[PDB]
């Protein structure tokens, strides 16, 4: 009968976070209790710092591949064929 | 600034040594009551609660029930342990425990806050991309095919122009025309598309949560907190009202009192409030309402008073029980109660000492125009 | 250009930060990080990508990462590149009149910033990821100059390489 | 065109309770304090003397007031401030842009 | 001349966008008069007791 | 069940275009090819000053389309009825 009292007043609600919260040391319940804004840092935004290197890669690669060409679609009868074989596939 | 002394105390002697509030009471006491006084400062320090089991309260207490005292003219909690030995009058203050913290320090000025959004790390790599890009668009623009080289018109001068048109977003009148070159300038756009909306983002962001806040400013905050410790008065009323606790979230404050890594009392109020000032944001003190804004008003301001009161609980002047002296006394409350001297003195002591000037009542309004000292350095 | 780069390999003075020197301020670098202001000071211990509380397991993007970061192949190339550059400089003068030297040259020096500017990334990107107040000093700003002045280089070099097929012209 | 002066649980108890359509504004002009009365020279005055501080270092009349204040009357406007909500704009927002 | 003033644009233009939304849709309270002396400079209002 | 912490995720290196999801980006792109070769069909039905006025060829119609994407303009507009829909 004793512990159906107990449980009725909320004792045991009242002793249960007490030693297991409380006596604890996480504070992981209020660290969400603050939010804040930061600056971006380089760690956030350097994807489009590493498309723009690959971009001036390519970029600087089809000017030189362009004009060793030129150092050194296309015939009407068979772009027609190209166009046959793109209307199929 | 109830009782203390004189810049030249050490100068003169008597009843003219003291000032302060009460002094400046006890003089209007016996102005309207008619009698002469004479100021005797209690040996002890403490203001005189409960006594360890000697029953002689020991303070001012003790002073009135040995008949060593005639009247206390002095900051006394009018609470029910102590009527029950000794008389008060009506109370000439209304004040309540008040948790008083450290400032947050989150104030942060900037005359170039409009770099901030962005790292220094990130504006440096910028200009680095910007330089970087601008002479590849140069070398892409300028080979061997007048002459048909010549039709372009980048050179690098106005190779620097065209990458600063897009990162601007202004746009430029020239473009570029070859495919090698529309690959350097096309992914320069996709660069300034991500990094300026990252910028008018972020600017966003820092235009709408710039505050200073403190994060334990509620009573149920600050019983939560065993990072934050808390502590108040030795030998005070305040610590015998959690001793005499009732409600939940104080009896949750009364548990945190007993198991204190180290012991959180102080013998003196100025010892709590130079612990909080060493602690540094680690620990708050519990004090009355009326001393936590004479804290604001002194050197310095480096305290804040959080939350309302916790209970409303007064100061009485006070003289032991069955004197004949006070029953006039009590009718001298009400006199300087009702031609505002109560009010008159309490202007006297918490005006003229307001050096710190502050006056922060707040605005709790998230809707601040733009100062021009916020943007004064795209003006310079 | 060459001679601001290879310092800026060579000396480790890249990082002021709080960091351990034997296993507080640090005299870090890409190699080997040293100490001021203890007791031990300017005792070097070449620095280790560490998977003690890392806790990184088949992380493509952080393994890659710091694989890079411990090779540093990116500065190294920003050497290797900017040398072969500075070869055809010297093959300017001997094998003339070949014309495309200045061509060649002036690709390796813009190509050269190109690997110095990814190698400021990973090595920032690297980096945070606490170290509070850290600074950079001035091993970095070399490199940062070395970025800048290798440009400018492979800017005259081809405003040279303008002049050379307007004299064929 | 008229401004009222009360006393300020009189006040309190106006802009609390429904249709609330007045505000309280600035402080107290004369701080003073309701008293239970007793005839004077009764044996019915010290043990009242003892009661009301009772109540009040026990915390009954916080208790009391948390109580009253709150049952009888609730304007809405008093608890609504934690809500947030957005809207789209109206031509009135925008109107002198069009001018 | 042109490129400084771009970048006094870049800055002036996103710190006038950042919250417009929000100064369009104030929803605040005007509090004509308060703390009784702007009642002792205001008398076009009755007062009562 | 007790497991260890994921002690926090980063962002990763493309972060930058998770504001959108993935078939956006295909929608994007498909959008943005839809517009580029239309834009050039529409300009060149054989009406040199024919035929060769408008500079719009399908590189061109590339060129203007990702230059209204990425909000820098282009100096070429369309210049008759169909083209400026
Ligand atoms: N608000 S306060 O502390 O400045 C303050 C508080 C109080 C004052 C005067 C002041 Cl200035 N006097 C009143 C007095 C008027 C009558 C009612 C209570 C006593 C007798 N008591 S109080 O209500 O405790
Ligand atoms: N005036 C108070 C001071 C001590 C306290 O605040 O508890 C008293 O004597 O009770």
């Amino acid at each position: 009968l004793a512990v159906l009292k107990l449980s009725e007043q909320g004792v045991l609600d009242k002793l249960k976070n007490k030693w297991w919260y409380d006596k604890g040391e996480c504070g992981a319940k209020d660290s969400g209790s603050k939010e804040k804004t930061s600056a971006l840092s380089l760690s956030n935004v350097a994807g489009v710092f590493y498309i723009l290197v690959g971009g001036l890669g390519l970029a600087m690669l089809v000017a030189l591949i362009e004009f060793c060409y030129k150092s050194r679609l296309f015939d009407r009868g068979v772009q027609m064929l190209l166009t046959t074989v793109g209307a199929f596939a | 600034p109830y009782v203390m002394m004189k810049k030249n105390h050490e100068m003169l002697e008597g009843n003219e040594r003291y000032e302060g509030y009460c002094v400046d009471l006890a003089a209007e006491i016996a102005k309207h009551c008619g009698f002469k006084y004479k100021l005797t400062i209690v040996g002890d320090g403490k203001y005189g609660a409960r006594d360890a089991d000697t029953k002689i309260w020991n303070g001012m207490v003790g002073e009135l029930v040995y008949g060593k005292a005639d009247i206390a003219i002095a900051p006394l909690t009018i609470t029910l342990v102590r009527e029950e030995v000794i008389d008060f009058s009506k109370p000439f203050m209304s004040l309540g425990i008040s948790i008083m913290i450290k400032k947050p320090q989150k104030s942060k000025p900037g005359v170039f806050s409009f770099l901030d959004p962005l790292a220094y790390e990130i504006w440096m790599c910028i200009v680095f991309a910007y330089i970087g890009v601008s002479v590849v668009l140069f070398l892409v623009s300028r080979f061997s095919p007048q002459s048909s080289e010549s039709t372009n018109e980048f050179g690098i001068f106005n190779s620097l122009w065209f990458s600063l048109g897009a990162f601007m977003q202004q746009g430029c009148d020239i473009s570029p025309r070859s495919l090698s070159g529309r690959i350097v300038g096309g992914v320069w756009w996709f660069f300034t598309l991500i990094i300026i909306s990252s910028y008018t983002a972020n600017l966003a962001a820092f235009l709408t949560v710039e505050r200073m806040v403190s994060p334990i400013e509620s009573a149920e905050d600050l019983s939560k907190q065993t990072e934050i410790a808390y502590g108040t008065l030795d030998s005070g009323s305040t610590k015998e009202f959690f001793r005499r606790s009732k409600i939940a979230v104080f009896d949750k404050m009364w548990t945190y009192m007993r198991s204190a890594e180290p012991s959180v009392f102080v013998r003196t109020t100025a010892e709590g409030v130079a612990r909080v000032r060493k602690s540094k944001g680690k620990y708050a003190y519990l004090l009355e309402s009326t001393m936590n804004e004479y804290i604001e008003q002194r050197k310095p301001c480096d305290t804040m008073k959080v939350g309302g009161n916790l209970d409303s609980k007064g100061y009485g002047i006070a003289t032991p029980k069955g004197s004949s002296l006070g029953t006039p006394v009590n009718l001298a409350v009400l006199k300087l109660s009702e031609q505002g001297v109560l009010d008159k003195l309490k202007n006297k002591w918490w005006y003229d000492k307001g050096e710190c000037g502050a006056k922060d009542s707040g605005s709790k309004e998230k809707t601040s125009a733009l100062s021009l000292s916020n943007v004064a350095g795209v003006f310079y | 250009a060459f001679s601001l780069m290879t310092i800026a390999v060579g000396t480790d003075y890249w990082l002021y930060s709080r960091g351990v020197c034997k296993t507080v301020m640090t005299h870090s670098g890409l190699w080997r990080t040293c100490c001021l202001e203890g007791n031990f000071k300017g005792l070097c211990k070449q620095i280790d990508h560490f998977p003690e509380d890392a806790d990184y397991e088949a992380d493509t993007a952080e393994y890659f990462l710091r694989a890079v970061r411990a090779s540093s192949i990116f500065p190294i190339l920003s050497v290797i590149l900017l040398f072969m550059g500075g070869l055809c400089i010297a093959a300017s003068e001997f094998y003339k009149t070949r014309h495309n030297i200045i061509l060649s040259a002036g690709i390796f020096f813009v190509s050269a910033g190109l690997s110095n500017i990814i190698g400021i990334i990973v090595y920032i990107s690297a980096n945070a990821g606490k170290k509070n107040s850290y600074s950079y000093g001035w091993s970095f700003y070399f490199g940062a100059l070395s970025f800048i002045i290798a440009e400018m280089v492979g800017v005259l070099a081809v405003h040279m390489f303008i002049d050379r097929h307007k004299q064929l012209t």
